RNA sequence: CUACACCUGAAACAAGCAAGAUUACCCGCUGAACUUAAGCAUAUCAGUAAGCGGAGGAAAAGAAACUAACUAGGAUAGCCCCAGUAAUGGCGAAUGAACAGGCUAAAGCUCAAAGUGAAAAUCUGAAGUGGUCAACACAACAGAAUUGUAAUCUAAAGGGUCAA
RNA sequence: UCCUAAGACAUAGGUUAACUCCUUGCAAUACAAGAAGACAUUCGUUUUCGUUGUCAAAAGGGAAUGAGGUUAAUAUUCCUCA
């Protein structure tokens, strides 16, 4: 199938072909707005694996997010508190870039529902992603038993609640196992859970 | 093609009228006209020594008017209602929150009379 | 800290006021479970309760 | 500005072999002939399928079974054509030069070489569209011909 | 002063009306405890908010 | 001088109800003019009576007009929002039963060829 | 060069979608000091308050890239235990889970990826016709779609050949 | 009420986890954004010229009224006259 061929291409990214296609792309994207709507999916074999389909009710958007780390937003680098807390430069943000992309898309296009996303390439100061959204107001998405689930009230803005593959990763959820125990069911909930002081009417 | 100008401008596009497909609400579809009714325009007559002195002496009637009404609206409404020719209308907003209208009839009519028919004597 | 007694083990060191669990529902809960089970039987009537 | 600049970069930069090999296109004569042949091999439009389904249903439902012929079709589509290239079944491969993104078509040429299938670069995706009753197609292929056309193949 | 918004006029009018005393006949109802209007206000001793 | 009965009103035409409306309103104004000049308790009561009356008349007129527009639009979806169901934003925004239960092919197949059976064990 | 096709972008219009509210519980972020170490920086208070963004009736989680090495077990969640244990800590103050085992509850499923190529078999809208007429069934005509819709398939399989 | 000022805020674009934040009269860190005419008089047709917003002054700018008389309380406002 053409798709396996594509896959291996993209797993070949160093080859002069790939590098070339990329520098070129990246250039295009740098030319377009920060968040713009794509007409097609630059990477169809990938978008498929995430459940894009060409049928009305599917949309793709490109976002470029800033590469970097999180400088702590306090003014003049001033932080009042013990030496462990004063810190600014070397901090790294909890959620991953991909997720950022998802959420910026999500907010620019709040009507739609983010299904997924994939890397379209990155330059020195950026990273570009395409985000796959389904339109819940479109009967095609509604009547399709496969994606109709994302149409119901409970699935609203899943990028922002970290229910996206990116979110799940940021939550360490890509690990099931005893190293993951603390993370399961929201490490705040795991924590509240243990922290609970239980008092039973008998004893 | 050939460009006289240095700058681009957006081509003129055919912009259709806004055509509803379904009527948005009952009223709309029923083509309801929101004009204030004549009797809601003129509300109440005024009895105070002032009002009366104005009716006897100045050929004037004093009435409370619907707040959102205009002067011309008052002139018309007062004619349609009372069969009189209104020479002038003047407007007050009381602090109490009402519109006083000082109305002067033409030489044709006599305020005292309209007073008499209305039950204002 | 006075006598020979065994070194205490702190409990209430954090703010536990937010973190206490109360067991009064237990009473009714047991009951609910009962009725659930029973209403299962009735709706499953010809068939057995627990699967093989 | 974009559209133009894309073109300009593509011209002023160093384009690699694979991308450049899509610059080789049949001179108008060759192309046109090819389009004539392929056009003769065009696949069914809707009306034609309705006619034939209705007609055959009436023939089989009323009189009796009739001997039917294995139809001679034009091949269209990336996955299908790729398979048909893997399976040696494709007699001719015709690729559009105009595809974006190029990745989609880039494995075709060396694929065809390894399978010893003849492959051509044509200019238009729209052209291939018209041949196939779509807006645009990446590639078109031939499997069967009928005696008359063997000469052309 | 002289110059006022509508809003103002209307608000002032409101508070002016609300500043009446309990009507002498309300005190005769069967279910009421109200001898007087507890909410009355005097311009000199207490000021409204209009700006 | 009598109370107004609803059914009686629903008996008449639109014209009728309208004419009556206008009359009633004129009545009111005359009456308030009563209050203002000099008036008898009869006139005071008259007021409340006529007010309520006018309300009633209007109510009827709208009932009729409404049932009429609803009539025209009966049968079509894309009625005016006035008439469309109002329950909750969440209610309308939700999926259908058709869609709730709606099932993928493989599923209909398993449901046919496997499904659930009535059994009994004996002891 | 024209007509025309396709890719890309734009305006107006039709039909639908989002914008705020809610606080107890839920999700994703952000994030301190008082306090305790009888001082105090690590630490503790503590991922705690405050702050921000999202929901729901619950949320989240879930069909193993799990345990365990035994004559093994087997999604997720809660209860009981394991336990104040292993470990973490100016090894100071003080932090601190899980497996096995007893229960409650029980449920398993959909995609991408060689295979319609004897033929897009697919999806959406629809003047309309029947209807329980807002909710259903067909539907002339239109779009979406081979830079791929639907049938098979999802590793517990599966394709091919038989077949009760 | 209109106008512009010191100023200010949208829109567009960009920044932020997000909230927020940065630009804009010499108008933009923006820009396929406008106005007019005529026939038509709807569209449409047609023509012409064109880069793109708003708020902020009851002492600033700012189309034109005066005298006499009247009320218990208004009046360069009502009345009379000009
Ligand atoms: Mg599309
Ligand atoms: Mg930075
Ligand atoms: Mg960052
Ligand atoms: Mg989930
Ligand atoms: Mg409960
Ligand atoms: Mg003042
Ligand atoms: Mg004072
Ligand atoms: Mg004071
Ligand atoms: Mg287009
Ligand atoms: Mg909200
Ligand atoms: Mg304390
Ligand atoms: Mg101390
Ligand atoms: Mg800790
Ligand atoms: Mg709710
Ligand atoms: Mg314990
Ligand atoms: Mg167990
Ligand atoms: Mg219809
Ligand atoms: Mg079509
Ligand atoms: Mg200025
Ligand atoms: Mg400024
Ligand atoms: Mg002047
Ligand atoms: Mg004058």
């Amino acid at each position: 199938g053409a798709y396996k061929y594509l896959e291996e291409l993209w797993r070949k990214k160093q080859s002069d072909l790939m590098s070339f296609i990329l520098r070129l792309r990246t250039w295009e994207y740098r030319q377009l707005p920060v968040i713009h709507k794509a007409s097609r999916s630059s990477r169809p074999d990938k978008a498929r694996k995430l459940g894009y389909k060409n049928k009305d009710g599917y949309a793709i958007w490109r976002v470029r997010v800033r590469r970097g780390g999180r400088k702590r937003p306090v003014s003049k680098g001033i932080v009042y508190g013990k030496p462990s807390s004063v810190g600014i430069n070397q901090l790294k943000f909890a959620r991953n870039l991909r997720s950022c992309a998802e959420e910026r898309v999500g907010k620019r296009v709040p009507e739609l529902r983010v299904l997924n996303s994939y890397w379209v390439g990155q330059d020195g100061t950026y990273k570009f992603y395409e985000v796959i959204l389904a339109d819940p107001s479109h009967n095609a998405i509604r009547n399709d038993p496969r994606i109709n689930w994302i149409c119901e009230s409970a699935h609203k803005h899943r990028e922002l609640r970290g229910l996206t593959s990116a979110g799940r990763k940021g939550r360490g959820l890509r690990v099931k196992g005893h190293r993951a125990k603390s993370l399961r069911t929201s490490r705040k909930g795991n924590w509240r859970a243990r922290q609970m002081l239980k008092l039973r009417r008998y004893r | 093609k050939t460009y006289t100008g240095v700058r681009f401008f957006r081509p003129k596009t055919l912009q259709l009228a806004k055509a509803p497909k379904y009527s948005r609400t009952v009223r709309a579809h029923l083509k309801v006209s929101g004009h204030l009714d004549n009797h809601s325009v003129v509300k109440t007559p005024l009895t105070t020594e002032k009002a009366m002195k104005k009716m006897e002496d100045e050929n004037t009637m004093v009435f409370y008017v619907h707040n959102r009404s205009t002067k011309p609206q008052i002139k018309s409404a007062f004619e349609k209602l009372y069969n009189v020719k209104v020479r002038s209308v003047n407007t007050l907003n009381t602090i109490t929150g009402n519109k006083k209208a000082y109305i002067r009839l033409a030489a044709d009519s006599d305020s005292l009379t309209l007073a008499n028919k209305i039950g204002l004597i | 800290m006075k006598h020979n007694n065994q070194l205490p083990v702190a409990q209430l060191r954090k703010h536990q006021q937010f973190r206490i669990k109360t067991f009064f529902n237990q009473a009714a809960q047991k009951k609910a479970r009962l009725h659930a089970r029973r209403a299962q039987a009735a709706a499953v009537f010809p068939r057995p309760t627990e699967k093989l | 500005t974009l559209q133009r600049q894309k073109r300009v970069l593509l011209q002023r930069l160093k384009v690699p072999p694979q991308i450049h090999q899509f610059t080789k296109t049949l001179d108008k004569n060759q192309s046109s002939n090819l389009f004539k042949l392929l056009a003769s091999y065009a696949p069914e439009k809707p009306a034609e399928k309705k006619q034939r389904l209705v007609a055959q249903a009436e023939a089989k439902k009323d009189g009796k079974q009739v001997e039917t012929k294995k139809p001679i079709v034009l091949k269209y589509g990336l996955n299908h054509i790729t398979t048909l290239i893997e399976n040696k079944q494709a007699k001719l491969v015709v690729i559009a030069h105009d595809v974006d993104p190029i990745e989609l078509v880039i494995f075709l040429p060396q694929l065809c070489r390894k399978n010893d299938v003849p492959f051509a670069f044509v200019k238009g995706k729209a052209a291939l569209g018209k041949l196939v009753n779509k807006k645009t197609a990446t590639a078109v292929a031939l499997t069967e011909v009928r005696n008359e056309d063997k000469a052309k193949l | 002063g002289a110059n006022k918004t509508l809003n103002m006029k209307k608000r002032f009018g409101r508070k002016i009306k609300q500043n009446r005393p309990l009507p002498n006949w309300y005190r005769y109802k069967s279910d009421t405890n109200i001898r007087y209007n507890s909410k009355r206000r005097n311009w000199r001793r207490t000021k409204l908010k209009i700006y | 001088d009598k109370s107004v009965r609803v059914f009686k009103l629903r008996t008449q035409t639109e014209e009728q109800l309208v004419g009556e409306l206008g009359k009633l309103q004129t009545e009111l104004s005359q009456l308030r003019i009563a209050k203002i000049a000099g008036g008898t308790a009869n006139k005071l009561g008259r007021i409340g009576i006529v007010r309520k009356a006018i309300a009633k008349y209007l109510t009827i007129i709208n009932e009729k007009r409404r049932q009429a527009v609803k009539d025209q639009f009966k049968g079509k979806s894309l009625k005016p929002l006035d008439i469309r169901v109002k329950k909750t934003r969440a209610i309308r925004r939700k999926l259908t039963k058709k869609q709730r239960e709606a099932v993928l092919v493989k599923t209909q197949k398993k449901l046919n060829n496997f499904g659930l059976r009535k059994f009994a064990l004996k002891a």
